[PDB]
């Protein structure tokens, strides 16, 4: 069991670490978050009771370091930060742990729900997408844009997603227009998964990734990217068996981990009713199917 | 973006343009058979791709052999008519290749700018105009080169005849569309205003009948007739 440490927490926010939300008072003595389960990504996320613009996180993996947050008055943010001296770090930790000033993770006894959402997440492919090497975890806001939304503008603060174009060159071969369009086999199983994600679980991680910053963050381009990874493997005729499956484990833990008020904006009906009743696919995800007719019968 | 009556002056500016209309590729007709189901029997069609500015027409014949052993042929139509007109831009001197394709129906987006990846620069655009290119199979000449096709084959015309010596090309497919609406609205009619005086002649090398300029008011002038008259009945306008 993990800790992330705060120096204190001098203005009104909301934190949220995974599916868990919680609000913190201006000058509220409150020194952090223990008992971090260890073997899973992490995401610690802000958003200030003056200015709900803005929803802020790091994604952090507690094995790859020793990782506090300190307000910084200066850029009017949280700070995620590394502390390299442990035997300090620990002492730090001891402390606050002692006065009983931290907040607790809670181990809940049939809880799989932040697994099932991060099972193909790594903090190494994490760090690829959010380019900020001098760092172990990962920055993401509401306004980062991705770099497919750059081709249509700060490239260091870009969400480097693998770019996926239904109507260019990389998807349809020449000679094959129709075949490769209305059936991206090929696209999916050759350029993606074979050439660029190397297997399955990659494409899972990004997809999973692409999911949690839309929903934590509000980040249309990871919603974008999201949809977009879904409807490549629905618009195929020809998908791994297992791959199937595990897509609708991972959808259908997807929608049933979405706020509902937030639905509106975070499901695009267009491929999701292309998606369950019109794609190669449609019979092929029964989870997610009955999960989202039972939740969101309206989008369909 | 869409062409439509605000921008139609576009047509006729010095970016060469073509339309693409594809209603006349796949064509069946549809029978009884000896047990008593329906079924298709496919006969030949066209693409009809028209620069509207010079009225050079590349009327590329579908010959009923490409549906061969097919499947959704409607579908299979509009790609293979995007296939066709990429290939009829790729046969052209750079500088004679078009900058738009403007598709008369919203269903050859996709497959057209598919077929066009190669080509960025070349715009393809819809419009809101609703265009009468369909009737394009009642010109008698069209219709029977495309009926007397034995294989695939690409002809070429000029859909104004000579018209451009003496008129403008707005004015010329303003003409162009009023024929074809006609024809569209009542054949029989369209037709019997045309070619019921025998002392006006089709030339050999032209389309429509030789008329003059006063004889062109005449005609167009019946074919509003018959066309307002018939949107007379249509509705009780
Ligand atoms: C107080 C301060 O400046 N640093 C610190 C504080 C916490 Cl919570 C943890 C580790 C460190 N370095
Ligand atoms: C139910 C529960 O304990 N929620 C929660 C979780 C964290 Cl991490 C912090 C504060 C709260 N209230
Ligand atoms: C402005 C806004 O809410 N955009 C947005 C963000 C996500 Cl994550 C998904 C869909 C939308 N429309």
């Amino acid at each position: 069991m993990n800790t992330v440490p705060f120096t204190s927490a001098p203005i009104e926010v909301t934190i949220g670490i995974d599916q868990y939300s919680f609000n913190v008072k201006e000058n509220q003595p409150f020194h952090g978050i223990k008992d971090i389960p260890i073997g899973h990504v992490h995401v610690i996320h802000f958003q200030h009771a003056d200015n709900s613009s803005m929803r802020y996180g790091y994604w952090f993996d507690c094995r790859m370091g020793n990782f506090y947050i300190q307000y910084d008055p200066k850029d009017g943010l949280y700070k995620m930060m590394e502390e390299r001296d442990g035997a300090k770090f620990e002492n730090i930790v001891h402390n606050f742990k002692e006065r009983q000033m931290m907040v607790s993770y809670p181990k809940i006894d049939e809880d799989d729900t932040w697994y099932n959402l991060t099972e193909f997440v790594q903090m190494d492919k994490i760090r690829k997408i959010v380019r900020k090497d001098e760092n172990q975890f990962s920055y993401v806001d509401s306004s980062m844009t991705t770099v497919q939304e750059n081709e249509l503008s700060d490239p260091a603060h870009s969400l480097n997603y693998t770019v996926i174009n239904f109507k260019s060159r990389e998807a349809i071969r020449p000679g094959h227009e129709m075949e490769d369009f209305l059936d991206k086999s090929y696209y999916l199983n050759t350029v993606m998964l074979q050439g660029i994600f190397k297997n399955s679980s990659n494409y899972f991680g990004e997809l999973q990734f692409a999911f949690l910053n839309a929903m934590f963050f509000g980040n249309y381009g990871s919603s974008l990217q999201w949809h977009a990874m879904i409807e490549l493997i629905c618009s195929s005729a020809t998908v791994p068996k297992h791959m199937l499956d595990k897509l609708d484990e991972i959808l259908y833990y997807q929608i049933k981990t979405l706020p509902e008020q937030y639905s509106d904006i975070l499901l695009n009906e267009r491929v999701w009713n292309i998606c369950l009743y019109s794609s190669f696919q449609k019979n092929s995800l029964h989870n997610t199917e009955k999960i989202m007719e039972n939740k969101y019968p309206e989008l369909l | 973006g869409a062409m439509n009556s605000s921008n139609y002056a576009e047509l006729f500016n010095n970016d060469i343009k073509l339309f693409v209309d594809d209603t006349n590729v796949y064509r069946v007709t549809v029978h009884k058979t000896f047990e008593g189901n329906v079924a298709t029997k496919a006969i030949n069609g066209c693409i009809f791709t028209l620069n509207p500015k010079t009225g050079h027409l590349f009327l590329k014949i579908i010959h009923t052999s490409v549906w061969a052993g097919q499947k959704r042929l409607s579908q299979l139509a509009k790609w293979k008519t995007a296939e066709e007109v990429s290939a009829l831009v790729r046969s052209l001197p750079k500088e004679e290749q078009p900058k738009q394709i403007i598709v008369t129906r919203k269903a050859m987006l996709d497959p057209l700018e598919v077929h066009m990846l190669d080509f960025p620069n070349i715009a393809i655009r819809p419009t809101e105009l609703r265009l009468p290119f369909s009737a394009a199979m009642s010109i008698d000449k069209l219709s029977d080169v495309v009926m007397k096709a034995t294989e695939p084959q690409m002809v070429l015309f000029n859909i104004y005849d000579d018209w451009l010596d003496r008129i403008s090309s707005y004015t010329a497919f303003s003409r162009l569309t009023l024929l074809l609406r006609a024809l569209k609205t009542n054949e029989e009619s369209a037709k019997m205003i045309l070619l019921s005086d025998p002392t006006i002649t089709i030339k050999s090398y032209h389309l429509w009948p030789s008329f003059t300029d006063e004889q062109w008011i005449t005609i167009e002038s019946q074919m509003r007739d018959l066309i307002l008259t018939e949107y007379g009945r249509k509705y009780n306008v």
